RNA sequence: ACCCCUAUACCUUCUGCAUAAUGAAUUAACUAGAAAUAACUUUGCAAGGAGAGCCAAAGCUAAGACCCCCGAAACCAGACGA
RNA sequence: CCGAGCCUGGUGAUAGCUGGUUGUCCAAGAUAGAAUCUUAGUUCAACUUUAAAUUUGCCCACAGAACCAAAUCCCCUUGUAAAUUUAACUGUUAGUCCAAAGAGGAACAGCUCUUUGGACACUAGGAAAAAACCUUGUAGAGAGAGUAAAAAAUUUAACACCCAUAGUAGGCCUAAAAGCAGCCACCAAUUAAGAAAGCGUUCAAGCUCAACACCCACUACCUAAAAAAUCCCAAACAUAUA
RNA sequence: UCUCUUACUUUUAACCAGUGAAAUUGACCUGCCCGUGAAGAGGCGGGCAUAACACAGCAAGACGAGAAGACCCUAUGGAGCU
RNA sequence: ACCUCGGAGCAGAACCCAACCUCCGAGCAGUACAUGCUAAGACUUCACCAGUCAAAGCGAACCUCAAUUGAUCCAAUAACUUGACCAACGGAACAAGUUACCCUAGGGAUAACAGCGCAAUCCUAUUCUAGAGUCCAUAUCAACAAUAGGGUUUACGACCUCGAUGUUGGAUCAGGACAUCCCGAUGGUGCAGCCGCUAUUAAAGGUUCGUUUGUUCAACGAUUAAAGUCCUACGUGAUCUGAGUUCAGACCGGAGUAAUCCAGGUCGGUUUCUAUCUACUUUAAAUUCCUCCCUGUACGAAAGGACAAGAGAAAUAAGGCCUACUUCACAAAGCGCCUUCCCCCGUAAAUGAUAUCAUCUCAACUUAGAUACCCACACCCACCCAAGAACAGGGUU
C-alpha cells in the first residue's frame, strides 16, 4: 500500500518516520522513560545534519544573491560617475 | 559510437501547462532540490558513475539537498535518468537552533520544524 | 551482424519496449458519428411539349418487343400519325403530380410508353395491339378526361 | 521440436521476445519521473553569473583541512609505560 | 545502384490516368528487391498530408523523438546517432510507415 | 528417517567447464619459495659510524623482512656384453 | 622397445612446455602500446599494490582549435575528494558477448579486424534452463516491511441486374482484313449504343462490356501460406470493480 | 561358401562343492521425452514415469576400459640421413 | 605473398587507432661551403633507443625536399672522419635440405572425422505473367525478377574433444521424416478407351536377383505392383568384415645433386576388451500379384480395349505343427504342412440464410462417412516331464 500512503504523506513504508518506528519500544513498569533506541538516534542525528544543510545552502545562496547586488550597484556607480572634469571650449 | 549526450536546452524551457500540471511558480523560483537516486549506475556509463558519487547520490532511496543553481543542475542534468528531483518546501520556514533537533523530511517534500509524533 | 541487414534484425529489448510505449494512437470520438446523426431541365421541356399539344395521350407497358418488332410497331403507328415516346419515370412522375393530371401517377410504374398524337386515331392505335396479344395499352386521357382501356375502346367505337 | 540455433539470446537467429503490459507500464512510469525531472530543472534560481564566486571560501578551506590532514601523517608516540608494562606476563600472587 | 527509401525510381506521364499506369507499375514495384508502391501526384500528397495528421493526432504523449532526443531513460545507449534524424521510422534498409 | 521446498561434485585449465576437458578407489605416512642490490621499520652512536680493511655534503653500525617440486627425447667419458 | 647396445658417472642435464604447490581471517586489485629468430616467452611502458611528500585532481563556461555526424580538446564557476611526486616492487602482456560507427567476408557465422561504451571472468533477483540482455551492487542476525526488473498479441477474399437495331463489309489496306493484322479518320440515325474495351472467327458469323430502359443499389470489410527426421508439450481459463 | 539353414557329439556354458585373479573405480540415493547449455544431458528447465531386491542374456549409451594421439600444428626441443 | 620508411582513406571535428584492408610513393637529387660555434625553452610516433623545432649570445652576412634510412662491438686512418639490399631493415661475426625409420614435450590455443554455427553453393514452395504450348500465361512447361522455407552436398568458421569422440564401403539389426517408388481415395487434363501427365490426401504394408569395379555411385543382364528420396556421430567395428584408405618392405613413371618426395598407379602388411551402471530381452485385426468371369462388354472410325460385382489360384509376412516327404529318428527341423478377421477423409452431393435468386456451410444443417487370449492355487520330501540355465511350471490314483 506504498502509493496510499505516499498519497496521504505518510511515507511507503510503514518502517518510515512514523510514531510505529519513532516512538519508544517500552519503558519500565513504574513509568520512567526508557533510555533511547540506538536507530532513533541514529535517526535524529541524520535529520540533524540534513537540516543544517538546508540552513547552509539557502544562506549561502542567499549571500552570493546580495554580493551580486552590491557589486552591480557599484558597477553603476563607476557608470554614473560621468562628469566632464575639465570644461569643453574650442567650436563651442 | 556511444557517446555522451547533448541534451538540446528546449527540454528545460517550460510550458505553462507544464506549470499547471507540475504547479509551480516560474517568477519566484524554488531555491533547494530534494534529489533521490532511483536506478542503479551499473550497465551505466563511467561519467554518469563519477557524476552519482560527486552528487552523493550513491545510496539509493535516501534523499541530499543541493543548490537550484545553474552548475549543480547542469550535473542533474546528466544523470537525470537515474534520479527524482522534487523541489524542498518550507511551510514553517527555515530551521532555527532551538528547532534542529526536532525536524523530519515527509514524502510530500516538506522539511516541517516541528515533529511530535502525536495525532492532530 | 552490420546495420544494415538483409533480413529484419532483432532489436535491443529496451529499444523494443520503445517502440512498443511509442506506438501511435488514434483519437477516439465519445459517441461514434456512425450512430451520431441536368438534362431534367430539357426533358421537362419535352414533357411540357406532349402534354400542351397532342390531344391524345396514351400509356403502354414498355414490352420487351425484338428490334425489328420495335421498329416495325413504330412505322405503323407514325403512318396513322402516331409518336411513341419513352421518357424516364424519375422525371415523369413528380411533374404529373403537380401539373394536375396526377391520377395518371399510380399508373406509371414499371416500364411505360406513351402513344400521343393530336389525332384522336385510336382505331388504328387498336387494330396494331390486338395483333400482338402480350402489350396492354395500360390507359391514357383523351381531351383532358382520364379514360380506362375500356373506355378507349368506347370512344373508339 | 522448436530449437533455436545456437545461443537463445544472441546471434543472428533468436528467440523472440515479445513486450508485456507490465514492461510498458513499468517504462511510462520511468518516463513520467523523468518528464518531472525536466521541469524541476527548468527554473534555475540563481544565474551563472550570479553564482559565479558564492562558494569559494567555503570550498578553499575544505581543501585547506585535506592539505592539513595529508600534511600531518607522522608516525604515533610511544611510551616507556606501554614497554615496561609487558613485565607484568610474570605478575604472580605470591 | 543504390535506392533510399522515399525516391522515386521511374516516373511515367501522358495523355493516360493512374490506373492505366497503376496495373503494370504495381506489377514492377511488386517485383522491385525492395518495398515499392505504384504512386501518382495526389497519392504522394494524400501519404504525406495523412503522416502529418497522424502526427498531430496521436494521442499517445511519448514519442520517439521526444524520448530519443532527450536521452529519456538513458535510451542512446540501446540507438544509434542515426535515430536522432530517422525519429523510429527507419531500421536498417526498412522503412515502417505505421510509426509517427 | 523419508515424502515438501531449494540446490549443475571438486581441482586444474580457460574467453567460457555440470561438462561427455585434466586428475583422483579410499586410508595412514611422506611430499614443494633457498638470496642478493637496494628500499622500509626498529635500536646504537652521530660529522662521524664500525672490534684494522669500508663508507660518510646525516651518516654509519646491527637486526628484521622476498625469490619452489616432479618429468623428457638427448649429449659426452669410462667400463661390461657375440 | 638398436636411425644406433647396456651399465655407471658428469647429472639435482635442460625444458619460454604440461602437471603439482600444504593453517585462519580482513583488505586493495582486470590488463592503451612498443621492441623482440617474437607473438606458447621476455623487457620497457601502461594498469594494479604498499609506504612517504606535497598541492590540487575529477565534473566543467563564455572565449577559442583549416583550408582542401554523434562527439572531442580546452575550461572559470560549481559539486565533490582526489591528484601528482618521491621510494620499493610484483603480477596481468593467448578475451568473450551485447549496443553503436566502420572495415573484410555472402549488407553469412557463436566469423574476422579496429574504435566509443556496457557487462562478464564478483553478489543477488528476473528473461524456462542460462557468462556476456534487464534490475541491483559493500557483505551479519530477524519466523518484519516498501519496492526493482519481471507474464506476447494476432484470424483474412459473396458481388449486380437488364438489354443491344443500324448509315457500312468508314476509308486505305490487303487473298480477305467486315468494331477488332496494320494505317488514317473517328463523324453519324434512333428514346438510347465506341466507326468498339475484352473474347471469337482463314475471313465471316458469333457473346460480352461501355448506352436505353429498369430500380432498393451497388450492399462493396481492399486483405494472403506450407515443409524432417526418438515423443505434442506445463495444466488450464474469454465476463466480480488496478 | 551361399540360397537357407538344421541335427548330433565334445569344449565352453549354467547349477552344486573346493580354491581364487585383472584392467577399472571423484562421490552416487546411477530413469524416459522435448528443450537448454563449453554448441550431442541419468544429474539443468518443462513434462512423464516410479514399492524393494537377486539370477541369466545383450551391446544402443555411460563422447565405455586400455595407451599423457602414430596423423596435423607449435617448441629459438631432439635425432638419423644427404 | 610479405617483413623497414613516408602520404591519403578507414579514423568527417585535440591526440591515438587494426586487417594477407583500400590506393600512392621512398632507399634520392639539387644548391651551398658560417650546411660555423654555442645556448634558454619546448615537441616527440604511445616505453627505451632514436627523432624534431628553437629565442638570446660569439663569429660572419648585410638550404629545397615527404620518405630519401641502419645501433653496439669491431675494422681503417696521424687525426678529422669513413665502413653493411646488417632489406628477416632494434641488426646472432659465420650454418641448407630431408625424414613414411623416426623420437620427446605439449596443443582441441591449430588442421584432418564427426558434432555445432552459417546458407554462398544446393533443394523446394509460392507470387509475378514475358514466352513456349495450332489459337490460348496458368492441361503441361517456363525467362527476368520477388517472397519464404529446408539443412541431404561443396565450402566457410575454428566453439567441445589431440592424458584418443577409431575410418570408406559391405554384413547384421534397423528407429524415424515425407518432399510417395508401389498398393488406397480424390480434383484437373491438350482425360474417348488402354496408357499417361499434373495436383490434393495418405507413412498401416512393401520396396528383387545377378555380371564388372574396394566401392557409394554408375553401366549392363533378367525380373517386379514398385525396385523411393533422405535423416539417424556420412545410424550401427566393447556385434562382424578390412577389398580400399592412413605407418614401417618393394616396383613403374616423374621431381630432386642426393637424402628423399608425388594432393599418380601398383604387390604386401597384428582389427584388444572376462559388461560395473543406464536401457532392452513373447505388445492374436496381414498385404500384394495373377487367372477366370464380367467381355471382346463399356469406349472407339478402326486398331485396340476398361472399372465395379463374383469365383479361385498363389507369393510374401506373422503365428503354429510333424501326418506323410525330407534332414532324421522316444525328438528337433524345413525343403513339408495348417491358419491368418476393422476403418482411414482428399472430396463429391441435397436443403438453406447472411445477400427473400443462387451457394456442400470456419452459417444453423442432411448424405457418402471389435472381439479373441489369460483368470482355481503353502500335496510337495521325493520321483518323472512334451517345463526349464538357476529358480519357476505340469504330473505322481
Ligand atoms: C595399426 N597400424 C595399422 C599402424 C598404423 C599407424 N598409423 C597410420 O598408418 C596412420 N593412421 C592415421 C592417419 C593416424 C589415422 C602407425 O603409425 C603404426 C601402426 C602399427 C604400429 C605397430 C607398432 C608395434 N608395437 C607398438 C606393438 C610394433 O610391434 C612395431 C614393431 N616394428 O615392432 C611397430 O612397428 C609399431 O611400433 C609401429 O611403428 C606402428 C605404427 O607406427
Ligand atoms: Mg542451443
Ligand atoms: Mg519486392
Ligand atoms: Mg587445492
Ligand atoms: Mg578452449
Ligand atoms: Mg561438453
Ligand atoms: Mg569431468
Ligand atoms: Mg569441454
Ligand atoms: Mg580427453
Ligand atoms: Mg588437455
Ligand atoms: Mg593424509
Ligand atoms: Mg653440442
Ligand atoms: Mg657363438
Ligand atoms: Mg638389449
Ligand atoms: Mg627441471
Ligand atoms: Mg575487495
Ligand atoms: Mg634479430
Ligand atoms: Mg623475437
Ligand atoms: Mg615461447
Ligand atoms: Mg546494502
Ligand atoms: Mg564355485
Ligand atoms: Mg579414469
Ligand atoms: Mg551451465
Ligand atoms: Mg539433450
Ligand atoms: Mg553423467
Ligand atoms: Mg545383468
Ligand atoms: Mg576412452
Ligand atoms: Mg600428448
Ligand atoms: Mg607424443
Ligand atoms: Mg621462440
Ligand atoms: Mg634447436
Ligand atoms: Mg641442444
Ligand atoms: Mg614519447
Ligand atoms: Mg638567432
Ligand atoms: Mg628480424
Ligand atoms: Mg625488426
Ligand atoms: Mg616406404
Ligand atoms: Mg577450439
Ligand atoms: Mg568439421
Ligand atoms: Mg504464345
Ligand atoms: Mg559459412
Ligand atoms: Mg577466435
Ligand atoms: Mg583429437
Ligand atoms: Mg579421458
Ligand atoms: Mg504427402
Ligand atoms: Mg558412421
Ligand atoms: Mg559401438
Ligand atoms: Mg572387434
Ligand atoms: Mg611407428
Ligand atoms: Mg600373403
Ligand atoms: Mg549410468
Ligand atoms: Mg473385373
Ligand atoms: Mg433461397
Amino acid at each position: 500500500g506504498g502509493q496510499w500512503r505516499l498519497q496521504q504523506g505518510l511515507a511507503a513504508n510503514p518502517s518510515g518516520y512514523g510514531p510505529l518506528t519513532e516512538l519508544p519500544d517500552w519503558s519500565y513498569a513504574d513509568g520512567r522513560p526508557a533510555p533511547p533506541m540506538k536507530g532513533q538516534l541514529r535517526r535524529k542525528a541524520e535529520r540533524e545534519t540534513f537540516a543544517r544543510r538546508v540552513v547552509l545552502l539557502s544562506q549561502e545562496m542567499d549571500a552570493g544573491l546580495q554580493a551580486w547586488q552590491l557589486r552591480q550597484q557599484k558597477l553603476q556607480e563607476e557608470q554614473r560617475k560621468q562628469e566632464n572634469a575639465l570644461k569643453p571650449k574650442g567650436a563651442s | 559510437k556511444f557517446t555522451r549526450s547533448r541534451i538540446p536546452e528546449k527540454v528545460f524551457q517550460a510550458s505553462p501547462e507544464d506549470h499547471e500540471k507540475y504547479g509551480g511558480d516560474p517568477q519566484n523560483p524554488h531555491k533547494l532540490h530534494i534529489v533521490t537516486r532511483i536506478k542503479s549506475t551499473r550497465r551505466r556509463p563511467y561519467w554518469e558513475k563519477d557524476i552519482i558519487k560527486m552528487l552523493g547520490l550513491e545510496k539509493a532511496h535516501t534523499p541530499q539537498v543541493h543548490k537550484n543553481i545553474p552548475s549543480v543542475n547542469a550535473k542533474l542534468k546528466v544523470v537525470k535518468h537515474l534520479i527524482r528531483i522534487k523541489p524542498l518546501k518550507l511551510p514553517q520556514g527555515l530551521p532555527a537552533e532551538e528547532n534542529m533537533s526536532n525536524t523530519c523530511l515527509k514524502s510530500t517534500g516538506e522539511l516541517v520544524v516541528q515533529w511530535h509524533l502525536k495525532p492532530v | 551482424s552490420k546495420a544494415v541487414t538483409r533480413h529484419r534484425r532483432v532489436m535491443h529489448f529496451q529499444r523494443q519496449k520503445l517502440m512498443a510505449v511509442t506506438e501511435y494512437i488514434p483519437p477516439k470520438p465519445a459517441i461514434h458519428p456512425s450512430c451520431l446523426p441536368g438534362l431534367i431541365r430539357l426533358l421537362r421541356r419535352e414533357i411540357a411539349a406532349v402534354f400542351q399539344d397532342n390531344r391524345m395521350i396514351a400509356v403502354c407497358q414498355n414490352v420487351a418487343l425484338s428490334a425489328e418488332d420495335k421498329l416495325l410497331m413504330r412505322h405503323q403507328l407514325r403512318k396513322h400519325k402516331i409518336l411513341m415516346k419513352v421518357f424516364p419515370n424519375q422525371v415523369l412522375k413528380p411533374f404529373l403530380e403537380d401539373s394536375k393530371y396526377q391520377n395518371l401517377l399510380p399508373l406509371f410504374v414499371g416500364h411505360n410508353m406513351l402513344l400521343v398524337s393530336e389525332e384522336p386515331k385510336v382505331k388504328e392505335m387498336v387494330r396494331i395491339l390486338r395483333t400482338v396479344p402480350f402489350l396492354p395499352l395500360l390507359g391514357g386521357c383523351i381531351d383532358d378526361t382520364i379514360l380506362s382501356r375500356q373506355g378507349f375502346i368506347n370512344y373508339s367505337k | 521440436r522448436g530449437r533455436i540455433p545456437g545461443r537463445q539470446w544472441i546471434g543472428k537467429h533468436r528467440r523472440p521476445r515479445f513486450v508485456s503490459l507490465r514492461a510498458k507500464q513499468n517504462m511510462i512510469r520511468r518516463l513520467e519521473i523523468e518528464a518531472e525531472n525536466h521541469y524541476w530543472l527548468s527554473m534555475p534560481y540563481m544565474t551563472r553569473e550570479q553564482e559565479r564566486g558564492h562558494a569559494a571560501v567555503r570550498r578553499r578551506e575544505a581543501f585547506e583541512a585535506i592539505k592539513a590532514a595529508a600534511t600531518s601523517k607522522f608516525p604515533p608516540h610511544r611510551f616507556i609505560a606501554d614497554q615496561l608494562d609487558h613485565l607484568n606476563v610474570t605478575k604472580k600472587w605470591s | 545502384t543504390p535506392v533510399k527509401a522515399g525516391r522515386l525510381v521511374v516516373e511515367m506521364g501522358g495523355r493516360c490516368e493512374f490506373e492505366e499506369v497503376q496495373g503494370f507499375l504495381d506489377q514492377v514495384a511488386h517485383k522491385l528487391p525492395f518495398a515499392a508502391k505504384a504512386v501518382s501526384r495526389g497519392t504522394l500528397e494524400k501519404m504525406r498530408k495523412d503522416q502529418e495528421e497522424r502526427e498531430r493526432n496521436n494521442q499517445n504523449p511519448w514519442t520517439f523523438e521526444r524520448i530519443a532526443t532527450a536521452n529519456m531513460l538513458g535510451i542512446r545507449k540501446v540507438l544509434s546517432p542515426y535515430d536522432l534524424t530517422h525519429k523510429g521510422k527507419y531500421w536498417g534498409k526498412f522503412y515502417m510507415p505505421k510509426r509517427v
